[PDB]
């Protein structure tokens, strides 16, 4: 359900192909980009104020000299720690190879 | 000791707007694309001259068939930058010659010029594109704001120059920092003139021979005379305006 | 005409040559006069040197071959991707047969 | 040495080494 | 391509040999065809007065040699399948495809050898053994070439005519063989022949401002532009040109300097094309260093490829004929 | 690269600029691009494990 | 259309998602816009071949 057209009823917990507002959000924006979106800004952006609550939102840790680095190897840390492995890479090689 | 600083990110900001004067307008590489170092190290070892670039010295100082000009196709010359840019191709002996970079893709970033724009925002410079969950389940990240006031400077702090790209490191000397060496590694500006145009290959020349010249330096015993002199009794210490001592060197040395 | 070795020159200058020196200029050796191979070079329409069979007008940089038996002279290409290839060793302007010994 | 014309060094020779092209061609 | 050539020049003197190594400057393979039926019938007869073939050269129909060169007809097929392709595609006639012995030079070479004699087509029981003798000279012609010692692209012979000797040890093999390439050339040659060289596929991606100035560098080098378009959610732009390959010797070097580095450019082998003269025509004067027009850009890349592979001056239309005196 | 890096633990990328584990050649490391086909051979886990 | 006419199975990776956010600075429907744009123009290229 996380590509396409579809979208989501937040009341009916349901996917719907048919857009329950007129402004709302596809499901791969709703539920995809929109977080990619967020955790690539709060790191960029608030690496001072709100990574740490940020962070722990997500479940991830780092240690303190990991926050000391700059921006972009701590977004590869940050994003290592929360896609982790690439198995995704993986099911799309071993479902169609 | 002022040895090592860490900044906060708008104080990165703001240092990097005070500082635009001085800073380069490029975002990538590709602008010294036959302008870099390794293009000038080819360069002086072919004995070419690169049309901005500096000249120096050259390095290494019968009839054919091979050679023979009825044979030629004469379609467009060769020029020189081409000589730089594949040497093995069009060289008959490259000695000593660099490979240079080949290409990097270009950036494409977007300048916001005012701030009450949202950080994400769809650009006119950009062309026209053209089952239950439980209750409990969100979206990650559903409380936070897709962007704050500093998402669009951060996101501008990426593509700055050094050292405005980092968070942290360590003081550096006052006479270590030109401050200039950016504007002469450039091509001169159109319509100046000869003395101008002249100046700025002298200064490329010894940037050039600089960073050929350079060998990592010896580790050597270290000694300190000022920590020998402050060991004996004879040199007292204080504190003082850099004007009057300055005067008292003046005096000093007469 | 040619010597068995490949080299080739005119007869009018060898014969007094070999009457003076029983020997042949080219290499210190001496050579019996009847050993020498008359040499026959087919000409173009316009006047020049060819290969009788491929046309091929000679060069200094053409590959030059003779066939010791019957004397004509041939790129070594056609000589090559007719006889070498296919099994034949016939002259291609006469069938007269020759072995492999004789081309030069 | 721009295009293979001019001194490969202007040292010893009396002159500063300005090339310009010919304007007098055909 | 440049940067390909720049490598194996890198290997060349540094890891494979110790060598100093002299290179000349780049130049192209080209190709010769035709672009009429040839003016007179064309015949020659093998040393052995008697047997003698008759042929014209013919220039194809214009997806035909792509279409054997992509390989989506064959030479496998049977006859019958291969009437049916030409029939189908090029309005081909049946009594036509029936006749086609092989594709030359290689198995599947852009040129076909053709029957054209129906009234002597029953001596078969003779012709036949001299059809792989005849083949091989045609794979050989086109092989070779006439005019410039390079490839045949995209011509047609047909043989109009045959008279055979009915004793086999009398014609034998190797004689047949040059009569064909000879007959071939002859062929080439009375149609108007003309040289082909490749043409190159550029796809630039530049900024705005910077479009005009690929425009220029590409007028100079006898390029021109197919499509412009902008990239949709980018900035950027894309050209897509086509160049020929002897004027791209430099091209993304004079179109990055000519742009500040922002143009850049990708180059790739697309087709073949006309090179703009007549290669035959002797009033030309070349002098050894200018560059030429366009009218005699043939004449003068024919003349010279053929000093550098060290062949002969001159070339003529009756230089393949045989010798009536 | 990040493949490699996951299956390798001590092999990292050097923060500034990144190693191109698999272009193996002076020149291309100098040059900029790849020139040679390279091949790995690593094993890996996928969403099962 | 080497691949597809040399006999093989064909997959695909969209690589530089960040350019997307951190350089374009698109919002994320466009986003989403143009990443729809490149899945069905390789479904084009492929269709033709």
């Amino acid at each position: 359900r996380l590509w396409g057209d579809i979208y989501f009823n937040p009341k009916t917990r349901k996917f719907t192909k048919k857009a329950p507002t007129s402004s709302s959000q596809r499901s791969f924006v709703e539920f995809i980009l929109e977080p990619l979106y967020k955790i690539l800004a709060q790191v960029v952006g608030d690496v001072d104020t709100s990574l740490p609550r940020t962070l722990d939102e997500l479940g991830i840790h780092l240690t303190k000299e990991e926050l000391k680095l700059n921006i972009r190897p701590l977004l590869r840390l940050v994003c290592k720690k929360f896609f982790g492995e690439f198995t995704g890479f993986v099911d799309m090689c071993v479902q169609h190879i | 000791t002022y040895q090592r600083w860490q900044f906060t990110l708008p104080m990165m900001s703001t240092l990097y707007r005070l500082a635009n004067q001085l800073l380069t307008d490029l975002v990538d590489d590709n602008y010294f694309y036959l302008f870099d170092l390794k293009a000038f190290f080819t360069s002086k070892a072919l004995n070419m001259a690169i049309p901005g670039g500096p000249k120096f010295e050259p390095l290494v100082r019968d009839w054919n068939e091979f050679n023979d000009i009825n044979k030629i196709i004469i379609r467009q010359p060769i020029r020189t930058e081409y000589k730089i840019a594949f040497p093995y191709l069009y060289n008959n002996l490259p000695h000593h010659v660099h490979l240079t970079w080949y290409h990097t893709p270009n950036v494409v970033f977007i300048k916001t010029e005012d701030p009450d724009l949202p950080a994400f925002y769809f650009d006119p410079l950009i062309n026209p594109i053209s089952f239950e969950l439980p209750e409990f389940v969100e979206p990650f990240l559903k409380d936070t704001p897709l962007y704050t006031d500093n998402t669009a400077n951060g996101i501008a702090l990426l593509w700055a120059p050094r050292p405005f790209n980092l968070r942290s490191g360590r003081t550096r000397r006052a006479l270590d920092i030109p401050l200039v060496k950016n504007w002469y590694r450039e091509h001169c500006p159109a319509g100046q003139p000869v003395k101008v145009r002249v100046s700025y290959q002298k200064l490329l020349k010894y940037y050039v021979l600089n960073a050929l010249k350079h060998r990592p330096p010896k580790a050597q015993k270290k000694r300190y005379l000022f920590r020998s002199f402050k060991a004996t009794k004879f040199f007292q210490s204080t504190k003082l305006d850099w004007v009057e001592v300055g005067l008292q060197v003046c005096r000093q040395g007469y | 005409v040619c010597t068995p070795d490949g080299i080739v020159f005119d007869l009018l200058n060898i014969v007094p040559w070999l009457k003076k020196y029983g020997t042949n200029p080219s290499n210190g050796e001496k050579l019996d006069g009847r050993s020498l191979i008359k040499l026959n070079f087919s000409k173009n329409s316009e006047g020049k040197y060819h290969c009788p069979v491929l046309f091929t007008v000679f060069t200094n940089n053409t590959h030059i071959v003779a066939v010791r038996t019957t004397g004509n002279v041939y790129a070594y290409e056609a000589v090559e991707q007719l006889n070498i290839k296919a099994k034949n060793f016939r002259d291609l302007l006469t069938d007269e047969p020759f072995s492999r010994q004789d081309i030069i | 040495m721009y295009n293979g014309i001019g001194l490969p060094t202007p040292r010893g020779s009396g002159t500063n080494g300005y090339v310009q092209r010919n304007l007098s061609l055909v | 391509g440049e940067l390909y050539l720049d490598c194996v020049m890198h290997d060349l003197r540094k890891m494979y040999s110790e060598i100093d190594i002299k290179v000349a400057d780049p130049v192209v393979t080209f190709c010769e065809t035709v672009v009429e039926t040839s003016s007179l019938k064309c015949f020659a007869e093998t040393p052995n007065k008697k047997n003698k073939i008759t042929m014209i050269a013919e220039p194809l129909e214009k997806g035909l040699a792509e279409d054997i060169e992509n390989e989506v007809v064959q030479i496998t097929w049977n006859r019958k399948k291969l009437g049916e392709f030409f029939q189908t595609k090029y309005d081909w006639d049946l009594l036509a495809a029936r006749s086609i012995w092989a594709f030359g030079p290689d198995a599947t070479g852009p040129n076909i050898l053709v029957d054209d004699t129906l009234p002597s087509e029953v001596d078969k029981a003779l012709l036949g053994s001299v059809k792989d003798s005849i083949v091989q000279g045609f794979q050989w012609g086109t092989r070779e070439g006439p005019l410039c010692d390079e490839l045949i692209r995209n011509v047609k012979f047909k043989i109009l005519d045959a008279v055979v000797a009915q004793e086999p040890l009398h014609r034998g093999g190797g004689q047949i063989i040059p009569t064909a390439r000879r007959v071939v050339y002859s062929a080439f040659l009375m149609a108007t022949p003309r040289l082909m060289e490749p043409y190159y596929f550029v796809e630039v991606q530049a900024p705005a401002d910077c479009v005009s100035a690929v425009y220029t560098v590409l007028a100079r080098r006898r390029g021109h532009v197919t499509q412009d378009a902008p990239i949709p959610g980018s900035p950027l732009y894309t050209i897509k040109a086509f160049i020929p390959a002897i004027d791209s010797f430099g091209f993304e070097t004079d179109l990055r300097t000519h742009t500040q580095g922002q143009a850049f450019s990708l180059s790739v082998f697309h087709h073949w094309q006309i090179v703009p003269g007549d290669p035959l025509d002797k009033s030309i004067v070349i002098r050894p260093l200018e560059p030429q027009p366009a009218p005699h850009l043939a004449r003068e890349f024919m003349i010279k490829t053929r000093r550098r592979k060290g062949l002969s001056e001159d070339v003529s239309i009756s230089k393949f004929f045989d010798d009536p005196m | 690269d990040c493949l490699i890096e996951q299956t390798h633990p001590e092999i990292r990328k050097r923060y500034d600029q990144d190693l191109c584990y698999t272009d193996i050649l002076f020149t291309e490391q100098e040059r900029g691009v790849g020139i040679k086909s390279t091949p790995v051979t690593v094993v890996l886990p996928d969403t099962k494990g | 259309k080497h691949a597809v006419q040399e006999r093989l199975a064909v997959t695909v990776c969209i690589n530089k998602i960040d350019r997307l956010i951190l350089e374009l600075k698109l919002p994320p429907t466009d986003a989403y816009y143009k990443l729809r744009h490149i899945v069905d123009e390789v479904n084009g290229l492929i269709s033709m071949y």
